[PDB]
């Protein structure tokens, strides 16, 4: 069958992956042990157990040590959980050059072994961060190696974008740009969020006053589940990972979707509300409900995909899409009139006990490429320029094999990308 | 992994370090007999970072006690936690140091240093993966200044790829404690600039001010001042020894706090800091803690931060709290006081989080500031030194041990260069 | 003051779009597209240029100025395998004799001039040869040496404390010190260069003359720098990679110093971080200080080296802007 592989790299990605695997277990009916198209994400043992078709990497042991003592522990087979010695230290030049070129081979061999289980190896999932030290260079290296090996196979990146205003690390800007330099010419599709938007959504739609990492990760997990379920479950108008590549990559370099998931509704607000299909579609297209700091009015949607779940009717969805097209504010690109893919699954989303969300019969995941995101790119390049002008926090990077012209080349590439986006918009 | 070697040199360094060990032992559930009597598995998970285990569940600090006279270390032994140390880790002479950098660095310290180095080497060989070295010393004496500088140089020569951090008690210009203090301090700093990755700069004046204003302490004991320092030190390395939402390595902290190789002199701070009586008028929010951390009264270096700007700030929070609440609060602080944050660095701060409070608190935080304002401290020492040098005062004690005017001039030139660099990045 | 002298030397590719063209002795064409960039220095020598030609254009003047009491520095800067060592020292057992580089030729020229000057003036010449390996100093004149460090002086000289100073009466005697030391300087094999220099070599000749009494003292620094290296091309790993990290770092601070000086040379405020690296500290006088400095920038033509060649030229162009204030170092 069509079957996949999961990779979670860097602390953030590992955390996300925990939540994702919990969600999967709750959906398909798997215990903490492994007891009971389910095989896209769970290979069977001799009996009883099921093994997550997964890989877990971090150079910090403390992250995966936590995994190894939690409830979700003996679900995993210790072949997968790999650990390093000294962490990446928010330094691309340690994740790619120094400590990366040491344990990457082991991870590759594990991946190969796991593939030798897949008859129909459909592709991969990579979870990381444009902002961690591990997730910025090591991820890139892994992608490169996978390209060298397979090439034809499907590859996805779930990329936690640097939030324009809020930021977390001191050298988030350099790391992200270096990742862009290397990943851009390998990974055919990247699905991106930032934390600021998620926080906003929690405040407004869910009325949550305390924004924390667990609930945020759960939201991302739900999106991941929605993206997958086309492979994991039945439904009229189904979807493949390769179909995303075909649908959401007009030009081979431009491949940076946004994401969004509606409904984002609490226990109370589910009542005093009907939740119709058209309503949900409208909510998905709302400026604020978008999972990144990017006004969709400041550009044009090139290519859009919408993955409806549960009790849904095609005609209703079509009507909703027609209504959206009628709206003159939500602009589209002149040269692509057919900018929608419809995905419908009879499985409705199931939410994890002790979490943010309530039951909803009908939900959507919306994945969109736009000229409007270019503003975020420009902001990032401006940040990079501002701190590269002083050349501050550079003595970390130079020591682990680097060059000054690399940065310039990366900035040139970013400029070219911006120019391409502008051309597309025109 | 990532185990740390601890060194105490000179009287002040040794007494501070005793308290530091006492604090950390309590933190990790280690009683004065070297036995573990804690209640959590998290307490032992990473005990390797500071301790070695012996037969019979005995735990032993990987700590070295160095002194050129016996009395201080004898008092340490007599003390409560003194019997936890392995006796062969006491390295000491009998000939006094006379508050003389020359005696510590050139003559009496040179006689003892090789024996110290051999113990250092054994500890390094006993490490699964050496992270770095932590030193405690005064700046204004002979042992901490001369001997400590010597020791650091030799260790960086032996372990040039490892982290070298010092907690260094510095002079307070309004209340000098020794007559040759400027000489000792300038000679020490001349080598600390080159051979350390980070130095946490404490002056006793600031500690006294903290004790009087916030703790409502009419009568501070040196023990209480040492407790304050110890709390800072513990906080710095919490994320090496424990889990977290977003984690901090020592190297990563350097990674976020050092824009230029030389500028690694930090002002530490702590929160909460109140009396036993002025606590019930308060509640414990992330906002409250941040307010307290950025209060000048909660700084442990001798400067008004408003007499300069923060180049970079690292905050390490302990306890369960919303990441978004934290980030939002720090963004508000940046917005409202943007003039005190150098504009080269978007996201002026780094945040780290440790999912574990220190005993008897729900929440705590440690603050690490790198400010252009600290140039004033260097100025004051340079002027004090310079006046005495103009008259060649006290000089025969040092020239008699082979030191030369040119070396002193070099030290002054280094100091002036430091202040000039801070001026440049004002 | 007097601007530093910058020369660009184009090494021949091994036995073919060049991406580099020689406009004239004064100018070069690089082939970047779509839009061109032109660079002009003091002199550019193409691939055919002989070792003797290089000596005449760059070094002969500095030797003469050294005789007159000025301090003088010549250092080769460029990407790995660009020709720095070949230019400064020469082949290492190749053709060998005519191939010898600037350092041996300078010995020969200097001693001939002093012999000529003899016909109550006297000369005293001492030599030192040291390498900067991983921001550490090693004495090439004695392998036993350890614990070498840099020290500032009233003579404004930054010197290596405890370095062997060998008195040399003739060019031949100097050649022995050079040959022994050259063997000493650390070299390793990378994909880019089998003979790659892993350290920065500093050969120093102290020339003191007494006209009896007036005392003239000149420091002649002949520096063969290590080259910037991309790990992907060099395939440096392990100790080779550690050396590359140090080489790139010290070269980065050299660039930082050169840029800062440009800012200061124009009405501006900047700090030069001379003491960021041992190299920049030792070279402090050579860069903006009391010395006549000539920089030979070595470039490889060839499209593969396009980016690195760009970097070297950009650095050299900035260097040309730096003005030094050189005076005769005299005593009466
Ligand atoms: O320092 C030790 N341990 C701490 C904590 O784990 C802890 O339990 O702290 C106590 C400390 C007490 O004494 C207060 O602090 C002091 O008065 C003090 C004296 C000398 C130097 C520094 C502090 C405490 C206070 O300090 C600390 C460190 O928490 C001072 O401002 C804070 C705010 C606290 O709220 C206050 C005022 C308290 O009143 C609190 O009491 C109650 C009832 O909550 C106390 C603590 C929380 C206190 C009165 C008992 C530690 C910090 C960082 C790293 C590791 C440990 C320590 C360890 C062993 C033995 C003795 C002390
Ligand atoms: N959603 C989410 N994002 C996180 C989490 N932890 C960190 N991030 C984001 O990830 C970035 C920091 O990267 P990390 O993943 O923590 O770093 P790392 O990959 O572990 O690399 P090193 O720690 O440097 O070895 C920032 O943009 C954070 O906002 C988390 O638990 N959830
Ligand atoms: N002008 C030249 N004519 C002939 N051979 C040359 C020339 N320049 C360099 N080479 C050859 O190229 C090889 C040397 O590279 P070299 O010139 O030693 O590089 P380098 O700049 O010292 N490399 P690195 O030490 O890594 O910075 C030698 O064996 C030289 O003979
Ligand atoms: N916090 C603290 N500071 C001290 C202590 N003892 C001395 N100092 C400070 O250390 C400096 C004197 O150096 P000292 O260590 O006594 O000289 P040494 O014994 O030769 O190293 C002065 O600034 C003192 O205020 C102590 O027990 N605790
Ligand atoms: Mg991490
Ligand atoms: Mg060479």
């Amino acid at each position: 069958m069509r079957e996949c592989i999961s990779i979670h790299v860097g602390q953030a990605g590992v955390q996300i992956g925990n939540a994702c695997w919990e969600l999967y277990c709750l959906e398909h009916g798997i215990q903490p042990d492994g007891q009971m198209s389910f095989n896209t994400f769970f290979s069977e043992t001799g009996a009883g157990k099921h093994v997550p078709r997964a890989v877990f990497v971090d150079l910090e042991p403390t992250v995966i040590d936590e995994v190894r003592t939690g409830t979700y522990r003996q679900l995993f087979h210790p072949e997968q959980l790999i650990t390093g010695k000294e962490d990446a230290a928010n330094n691309y030049a340690r994740g790619h050059y120094t400590i990366g070129k040491e344990i990457i081979d082991l991870v590759l061999d594990r991946i190969r072994k796991l593939a030798d289980q897949c008859t129909g190896l459909q592709g991969f999932l990579v979870f990381h961060s444009f902002g961690g030290g591990t997730g910025s260079g090591f991820t890139s290296l892994l992608m490169e190696r996978l390209s060298v090996d397979y090439g034809k196979k499907s590859k996805l990146e779930f990329s936690i974008y640097p939030a324009p205003q809020v930021s977390t690390a001191v050298v988030e800007p350099y790391n992200s740009i270096l990742t862009t330099h290397t990943t851009l010419e390998h990974s055919d599709c990247a699905f991106m969020v930032d934390n600021e938007a998620i926080y906003d959504i929690c405040r407004r739609n869910l009325d949550i006053e305390r924004p924390t990492y667990t609930n945020l990760n759960r939201l991302i997990s739900q999106i991941v589940s929605s993206i997958t379920a086309s492979l994991r479950f039945d439904g009229a108008l189904n979807v493949d990972l390769t179909e995303f590549q075909t649908n959401l990559v007009p030009y081979p370099r431009i491949h940076f979707p946004l994401a969004t998931y509606a409904p984002v509704i609490s226990a109370e607000k589910a009542y005093h509300e009907q939740l119709s299909v058209a309503e949900i579609t409208n909510a998905c297209f709302e400026p604020a409900n978008q999972m990144v700091k990017c006004d969709p009015r400041h550009g044009k949607y090139m290519a859009c995909c919408l993955l409806y779940r549960g009790d849904v009717v095609p005609k209703d969805v079509n009507a909703a899409i027609a209504t959206i097209k009628t709206k003159r504010t939500i602009q589209f690109v002149d040269w692509c009139p057919t900018g929608f893919k419809v995905g419908i699954n009879y499985q409705p989303p199931t939410v994890v006990p002790g979490g943010d969300l309530a039951k909803v019969q009908r939900a959507v995941c919306m994945l969109s490429n736009t000229t409007a995101i270019a503003e975020a790119w420009a902001r990032l390049d401006h940040k990079f320029d501002l701190m590269y002008a002083k050349r501050a926090f550079v003595h970390w990077y130079v020591g682990e094999g680097m060059e000054e012209g690399e940065f310039s080349e990366a900035r040139e590439d970013m400029a070219a990308l911006e120019k391409d986006y502008e051309e597309v918009g025109v | 992994m990532r185990e740390i070697v601890h060194i105490q040199a000179g009287q002040c360094g040794n007494q501070i370090g005793a308290k530091f060990w006492e604090v950390i032992s309590d933190e990790h559930g280690i009683d004065p007999t070297g036995s573990y009597h804690g209640d959590s598995d998290l307490q032992l998970e990473r005990i390797n970072v500071y301790y070695n285990e012996a037969a019979g569940n005995k735990y032993v600090p990987r700590a070295i006690l160095v002194d050129l006279e016996p009395g201080t270390m004898d008092s340490v032994r007599s003390g409560p936690f003194g019997q936890i140390f392995r006796p062969d880790n006491f390295v000491f002479g009998q000939s006094g140091a006379g508050n003389n950098w020359a005696k510590g660095h050139y003559t009496e310290g040179a006689e003892l240093v090789d024996s110290v180095l051999d113990v250092v080497r054994k500890e390094s060989e006993s490490c699964d993966c050496l992270q770095g070295f932590q030193l405690t010393h005064s700046l204004g004496g002979g042992t901490g200044s001369g001997m400590g500088t010597l020791l650091i140089s030799k260790i960086r020569e032996e372990y040039p790829d490892r982290i070298m951090n010092t907690f260094s008690v510095v002079p307070s210009p309004k209340v000098s404690d020794t007559v040759v203090e400027p000489y000792n301090a300038t000679l020490s700093v001349h080598q600390l600039v080159e051979n350390t990755d980070e130095t946490y700069c404490i002056d006793n004046e600031a500690l006294y001010d903290i004790c009087f204003r916030t703790l409502k302490l009419t009568t501070p004991t040196y023990g209480d001042l040492n407790h304050l320092v110890s709390a800072t030190m513990s906080g710095v390395t919490t994320c090496l020894r424990f889990p977290g939402q977003l984690n901090a390595d020592l190297r990563k902290l350097a990674v976020n706090m050092v824009p230029f190789p030389r500028l690694h002199f930090f002002m530490p701070g702590f929160a909460p800091l109140t009396s036993r009586g002025s606590q019930q008028y308060r509640a414990l929010t992330v906002p409250e803690l941040t307010q307290q951390m950025f209060d000048a009264k909660n700084m442990m270096a001798a400067c008004d931060p408003r007499h300069g700007r923060y180049l970079t700030v690292a905050a390490v929070f302990r306890g369960r709290m919303s990441m978004k609440e934290v980030d939002e609060q720090m963004l508000n602080v940046q917005n409202k006081n943007s003039s005190y944050f150098v504009e080269w660095i978007p996201n002026n701060v780094k945040t780290a989080v440790c999912d574990i409070p220190p005993r008897g608190l729900k929440m705590s935080a440690t603050f690490i500031g790198n400010s252009t304002a600290i140039q004033e401290l260097f100025k004051r020492i340079s002027e004090q030194f310079t006046a005495m040098f103009r008259r060649k005062a006290f000089l025969h004690w040092y020239t008699g041990e082979g030191m030369d005017e040119m070396e002193f001039t070099e030290a002054e030139s280094n100091m002036n260069d430091l202040v000039s660099e801070y001026q440049q990045y004002q | 003051g007097d601007a530093i002298k910058v020369f660009v030397r184009i090494r021949p590719p091994a036995e073919q779009n060049l991406s580099l063209s020689v406009l004239s002795s004064t100018s070069l064409r690089l082939h970047s597209n779509p839009e061109p960039k032109t660079f002009t220095f003091d002199h550019v020598a193409d691939v055919d240029t002989t070792q003797e030609s290089v000596f005449a254009t760059v070094a002969k003047s500095i030797v003469e100025s050294c005789m007159s009491g000025y301090n003088g520095t010549i250092f080769a800067y460029g990407q790995t395998g660009s020709g720095k060592t070949f230019t400064m020292m020469g082949p290492s057992e190749s053709f060998s004799h005519n191939l010898r580089g600037v350092i041996p030729r300078s010995f020969e020229y200097l001693f001939s001039l002093i012999d000529r000057e003899k016909e109550g003036k006297s000369f005293l010449s001492k030599c030192s040869f040291i390498e900067i390996y991983n921001e550490q100093i090693y004495d090439l004149l004695d392998s036993a040496s350890a614990g070498l460090y840099l020290r500032e002086h009233i003579k404004k000289g930054v010197f290596v404390v405890g370095a062997v100073e060998q008195v040399v009466t003739s060019a031949a005697e100097a050649y022995q010190v050079l040959s022994g030391g050259w063997r000493n300087r650390r070299v390793a094999s990378t994909s880019m260069n089998r003979e790659s220099s892993r350290s920065h070599a500093v050969f120093t000749i102290t020339i003191e003359s007494m006209e009896k009494v007036n005392i003239r003292t000149s420091l002649l620094n002949l520096v063969d720098l290590a080259g910037s290296e991309r790990q992907k091309d060099t395939h440096a790993e392990g100790m080779r990679l550690k050396e590359a990290g140090n080489i790139n770092r010290s070269l980065s601070t050299l660039g930082q110093v050169i840029t800062a000086l440009v800012d200061v040379g124009n009405g501006k405020q900047r700090h030069v971080s001379y003491r960021d690296s041992k190299l920049t500290f030792l070279l402090r006088d050579s860069l903006g200080g009391n010395a006549k400095t000539a920089i030979i920038a070595n470039v490889h033509p060839g499209s593969r080296s396009f980016g690195e060649t760009l970097s070297t030229l950009n650095f050299a162009q900035r260097a040309k802007l730096i003005k030094n204030k050189a005076v005769v170092n005299e005593d009466t």
